[PDB]
């Protein structure tokens, strides 16, 4: 009972965020009682959550050592080698969990949880319902449960679930514990924006935690840029600069930065993994630094204190990989969120959010715990003019007697192809070249038709859209420029060539019964029409399907494609007429893709940040008319888009001029936007103000 | 490819 005694306060000490004296607790536990199985897997624990995972699972083989039949143990040490990726050692201690005790509802919660991560979603679901089945109130596997139905689009008590969430969320903020929704996914269910932004604050605050064991006090940051020789130094955090959608939209941006007033670090929290996207940030950033190299946060935070900061920017937000910890310490005076993360961090360690009028306008600012800073035009931005230049121009094949999107070529060596043809007609719009129906026609259709990869005409490659992987592995995932013209058409995707074709082209998790409902609306006034989704993943497709049939629509009129590689996923937009956004989150980096292809995207921003990104594109864009008030408003902008044709030509030819004459894809006009703000940000604090509002 | 949580 002394060792007990001292364990126990331990386990309260722990609950508390008092991670050290814990610590030394069970410790203390152990030199009093060193046989105590469960001191043993307690520390395992705490030292687990400190980083110490070799420290750990010794604890936890002792504590096993000691009890063979601990599956608490087994359970907790599952979750340790997942941490360290040995996904088999997790599975093999999970599952000896279960065996030891089948009716032990977090080692079930757990397995769930790994299936999910493996892409097992019917499995982690089981999982799951075999936790809540033996342990009803469980916080966490209800809404990670939640999470997986999304993902899968069951809405089976849609209703009773979003206010069950919304119950637990608040009986969990009365009580000041850790909220089992994940603040990246709270955009998803009806919570106040109290809510959010009170979930949000308590993820933060472990951060603070486990920085609190380091005893760290306040750094001293530089009050002016004299020693930077008047530069401001901007350190931009990301587990992202690789194969991600965040370096597929900031890649060209530490390059453009004007080195006679910034001096630009990237700091990664991922290793390098061979992409060119890692190679040219790392290539035109003034400095990088490899933080994945220094996992101890004082350490690496130390560098950023050393390097000379000004302005700190957090990429990542509540995402996989992040390293918040860093902004914590606050190794620099100025900490800003910037476009990885679509909401707030909640916490006092970030001083502003880079947004924009049109996503989080002047009212909703108690939405987030940072100031806001407002970019010009839109906070969003896109490398799809340096990755895709070969989709600046298009051509098309006329099949009959003409359409923009039926059978559609591009290339970087696409007008000199053209040149090399017999007959080939100009259209205004500036200008789209047409291939009537010749021999050189037939081969192309033909090669599509018969899933050839590639063929050869006047000494021109011509690439089968399908088959990019193939020629260039490179050039698919956006980190080569295609080297060849590309084909591409609605016979690929099984597309009628004689239709509208409306698209969404997000993961289904943003998709809810509502924005359905209004989908199934627009298609029933729109008779032959179809609506172009994505298996994303591929098991929610009869979830959709099915209740579509429910709302009025027979069944051939939705059409799943695979996801595919980046590239063949931006040319294909160009098939579709019109993309219908989803309200409930939209597309972002999904938007700015449907946008370069020239393809008008119908929008209904929200109150969230996330349910309002494609409204400011589309403001920055200069395409008001494609923006809803309400939900009648989206459907009649839809479905006159789908019937008005006339009209459909007008506002796909802006949207094809605009994403060139429009800042939207303007890298370099964006960074130097970017720029006054954060000189902006620095004026206003070298005088000693602090944070507030800029707009 | 994506953003997660
Ligand atoms: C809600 C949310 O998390 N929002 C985030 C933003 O707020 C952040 O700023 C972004 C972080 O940099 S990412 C994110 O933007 P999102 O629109 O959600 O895209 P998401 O995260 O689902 O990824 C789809 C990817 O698959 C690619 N993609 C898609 C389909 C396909 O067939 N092939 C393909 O390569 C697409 O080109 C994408 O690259």
């Amino acid at each position: 009972t002394h060792a007990d005694s001292l364990n126990n306060l331990a386990n309260i000490k722990r609950e508390q965020g008092n991670i050290e004296e814990a610590v030394r607790l069970y410790r203390k536990a152990l030199e009093v009682f060193p046989e105590f199985a469960a001191a043993h897997s307690n520390l395992a624990s705490v030292l687990q959550q400190q980083g110490k995972l070799q420290e750990a699972l010794m604890h936890y083989k002792e504590a096993i050592r000691i009890s063979p039949t601990f599956a608490d143990a087994y359970s907790n040490m599952g979750n340790t080698l997942k941490e360290m990726q040995d996904v088999q050692g997790a599975l093999q201690c999970y599952t000896r969990a279960i065996q030891i005790n089948p009716a032990f509802a977090d080692a079930h919660s757990n397995l769930a949880s790994i299936h999910k991560d493996s892409g097992n979603i019917p499995e982690a679901i089981a999982s799951y319902r075999t936790a809540l089945k033996l342990k009803p109130d469980f916080p966490d596997a209800y809404c990670n449960l939640a999470h997986c139905l999304q993902i899968v689009c069951d809405w089976t008590d849609y209703d009773e679930r979003m206010k069950k969430l919304v119950s637990i969320v608040a009986d969990q903020l009365e009580k000041n514990r850790l909220p089992s929704v994940h603040p990246h996914h709270s955009m998803l269910y009806p919570l106040s924006h109290g809510f959010r932004k009170a979930i949000a604050e308590r993820h933060g605050n472990l951060c603070l935690d486990k920085i609190n064991v380091l005893h760290k006090p306040p750094y001293e940051h530089p009050k002016d840029l004299k020693l930077s020789d008047g530069r401001l130094r901007v350190g931009y955090v990301s587990s992202d600069f690789g194969k991600h959608p965040t370096s597929h939209l900031m890649q060209s941006i530490p390059g453009m930065h004007n080195p006679d007033k910034f001096e630009v670090f990237c700091y990664a929290l991922s290793p390098d993994d061979g992409t060119n996207f890692r190679v040219k940030v790392m290539a035109e950033a003034n400095h990088f630094i490899d933080l994945s190299q220094i996992p101890c946060n004082g350490k690496a935070a130390d560098r950023i204190h050393q390097d000379g900061i000004h302005i700190l920017v957090n990429m990542n937000g509540y995402t996989k990989g992040a390293r918040n910890e860093l902004f914590a310490l606050r190794p620099a005076p100025i900490q800003a969120m910037w476009l990885g993360y679509p909401g707030t961090s909640g916490a006092l360690f970030m001083d502003y959010i880079i947004t924009d009028q049109e996503t989080s306008p002047a009212e909703v600012a108690e939405q987030y715990s940072e100031k806001l800073a407002y970019m010009p035009h839109t906070f969003f931005i896109g490398d799809h003019a340096n990755m895709f230049p070969h989709l600046k121009k298009k051509a098309v094949i006329d099949f009959k007697s003409i359409y923009d999107n039926r059978i559609v070529l591009n290339g970087i060596d696409l007008k000199a192809f053209l040149d090399s043809l017999p007959d080939v007609k100009i259209v205004k719009m500036l200008n789209m070249p047409v291939i009537p129906m010749n021999t050189i026609a037939e081969a192309v259709i033909e090669m599509i038709n018969r899933g050839q990869i590639q063929i050869t005409i006047n000494g021109f490659s011509i690439s089968n859209g399908l088959a990019t992987t193939q020629i260039n592995n490179k050039a698919a995932t956006g980190e080569e420029v295609p080297r060849t013209i590309i084909v591409t058409t609605r016979s690929q995707y099984g597309l009628p060539e004689d239709a509208i074709v409306y698209c969404n082209f997000n993961q289904l998790y943003k998709i809810d019964p509502s924005t359905l409902q209004m989908w199934a609306n627009i298609l029933k006034r729109v008779p032959n029409s179809v609506l172009w989704l994505l298996r994303f993943p591929a098991v929610g497709e009869p979830n959709i399907q099915q209740y579509a049939q429910n709302m009025g629509l027979p069944q051939n009129r939705i059409i799943f494609s695979p996801v595919a590689p980046k590239e063949e996923h931006v040319r294909r937009g160009q098939l579709a007429d019109v993309c219908l956004d989803t309200p409930l989150c939209n597309g972002h980096t999904t938007g700015m893709d449907v946008l370069w292809a020239g393809t008008p995207m119908v929008t209904m921003p929200g109150e969230t940040l996330a349910s309002r990104v494609a409204a400011s594109q589309l403001t920055c864009l200069g395409c008001l008319e494609l923006i809803a008030k309400n939900r009648q408003e989206y459907e009649d902008i839809a479905v006159k888009l789908g019937t008005d044709l006339e009209y459909l030509k007008k506002v796909r030819g802006k949207v094809w001029k605009q994403r060139i004459s429009s800042p939207l894809f303007n890298t370099k006009q964006y960074t130097m936007e970017l720029e006054r703000l954060y000189l902006q940000m620095w004026e206003h604090y070298a005088a000693g103000n602090k944070p507030d509002h800029m707009i | 490819a994506v953003s997660r949580a």
